[PDB]
């Protein structure tokens, strides 16, 4: 099941003929700096079912050339890409390698990581709280913490004795830590009567029934 | 059911500073990186790496492509280089804080570029080494870049934490402050 991962290979640019003047660049009279930077985008619409491959070529901060396999070859974005959209586009043996990479890299990785990643599920763990202190100056605003879960796909609602408050709900959105876990606060404003009971709902993927939490 | 998924293969070299980088990424989040020096796949999570493994050498040889076509861009265009684009920074708990209980803060480093910048975490007032962790350069959806920095810590009323990044498109660096709010 730890089958090997595939890369796309990145193909040679030439140069020695060619120059592009006015590169409108920001500038800004800062520190000079040159980067090549490449992303190749294997885009899932159901599993392996339907992909596209999205491979984006950019210097400093401009796309300038790219290659969507709905097309079939490469396409400059910018006039600075415009020679090696030429170049690789008339190499047949490069055209048929990249068309096949859906398969052979795209496919590939998937069914690999269809293994532990698509599957991924850590529960969050759910609190409600009160904000602030005692003195409630206009509001009193009830936190909902949804936190620790992953995948990011949650709906956190908030009810008043059965009722969902659409309005005065404010949230932080959904937080991504950066280490495969998210986070999130809703948080309702309301004015208590006296029986009143407010209670926050969590559904999402990783649990068997919808988690909920009074106050 | 049907599964939308998205997997990008991230890479690119950067001038003067000879630095490069080469990682995947799984919906937003680092499946692993290539340590171009050591040359070596780095998962991000450990159990991550009984499930799959990568050649680290591929990583290598698509740096040098990479680093071979900087150099023709550079030409193509006559060295006319764009402006430096500062980041935001925001620090904040990975959990909720409780007084006593470990956490971690994470300082993140957002919409940037070139891919290089300095972080330097701070204990009351002072450098802190110990502890702390990094991301490579993640990507965004556009041409910037994004970074998690992160430091352990005790939830404490007594301590006070200052998460300081630099960047060629500060005029001064950016200074983020964070404490134990009950
Ligand atoms: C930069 O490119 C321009 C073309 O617009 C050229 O005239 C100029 O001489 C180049 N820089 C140098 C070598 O001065
Ligand atoms: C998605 O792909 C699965 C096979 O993996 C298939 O069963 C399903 O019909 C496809 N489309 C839908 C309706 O999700
Ligand atoms: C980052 O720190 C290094 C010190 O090793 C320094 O050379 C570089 O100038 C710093 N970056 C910025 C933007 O100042």
């Amino acid at each position: 099941a730890a089958d090997l991962i595939a890369y796309l290979k990145q193909a040679s640019a030439k140069g020695g003929g060619g120059s592009l003047v006015g590169g409108g660049s920001g500038g800004g009279g800062s520190r000079p700096w040159f980067l090549e930077y490449c992303k190749s985008e294997c885009h899932f619409y159901n599993g392996t079912q339907r992909v596209r491959l999205l491979v984006r070529y950019f210097y400093n901060l401009e796309e300038n050339l790219r290659f969507d396999s709905d097309v079939g070859e490469f396409r400059a974005v910018t006039e600075l890409g415009r020679p090696d959209a030429e170049n690789w586009n008339s190499q047949p043996e490069f055209l048929e390698q990249k068309r096949a990479e859906v398969d052979t890299v795209c496919r590939h990785n998937y069914e690999i990581f269809d293994n532990f990643l698509v599957p991924r599920r850590v529960e969050p763990t759910v609190t409600v709280y009160p904000t602030k202190t005692q003195p409630l100056e206009h509001h009193n605003l009830l936190v909902c913490s949804v936190s620790d879960f992953y995948p990011g796909n949650i709906e956190v609602r908030w009810f008043r004795n059965g009722k969902e408050e659409k309005t005065g709900i404010v949230s932080t959105g959904l937080v991504r830590n950066g280490d495969w876990t998210f986070q999130t606060l809703v948080m309702l404003e309301t004015v208590p009567q006296s029986g009143e009971v407010y209670t926050c709902q969590v559904e999402h993927p990783s649990l068997t029934d919808p988690v909920t939490v009074e106050w | 059911i049907k599964e939308e998924h998205t997997i990008i293969q991230a890479e690119f070299y950067l001038l003067p500073d000879k630095r490069g980088e080469f990682m995947f990424d799984f919906d937003g989040d680092e499946i692993f990186h290539v340590d171009i020096e050591k040359s070596e796949t780095i998962w991000r999570l450990e159990e991550f790496a009984k499930f799959a493994s990568f050649e680290a050498q591929g990583a290598l040889a698509n740096i040098a492509v990479d680093k071979a076509n900087l150099d023709v861009m550079k030409e193509r265009s006559n060295n006319t280089p764009d402006a430096n684009v500062a980041p935001e920074v925001t620090v904040l708990s990975r959990s909720p804080v409780n007084l006593g209980e470990p956490n971690i803060l994470i300082c993140f480093i957002d919409k940037f570029s070139p891919p290089v910048v300095n972080v330097t975490w701070l204990r009351n007032g002072r450098p802190v080494t110990e502890g702390v962790s990094e991301t490579v350069f993640l990507p965004r959806d556009d041409h910037l870049f994004r970074k998690f920095h992160y430091l352990t810590f005790l939830p404490s009323t007594d301590d006070f934490y200052d998460c300081e990044v630099d960047h060629w498109g500060l005029e001064e660096p950016l200074r983020k402050t964070w404490e134990f709010e009950e």
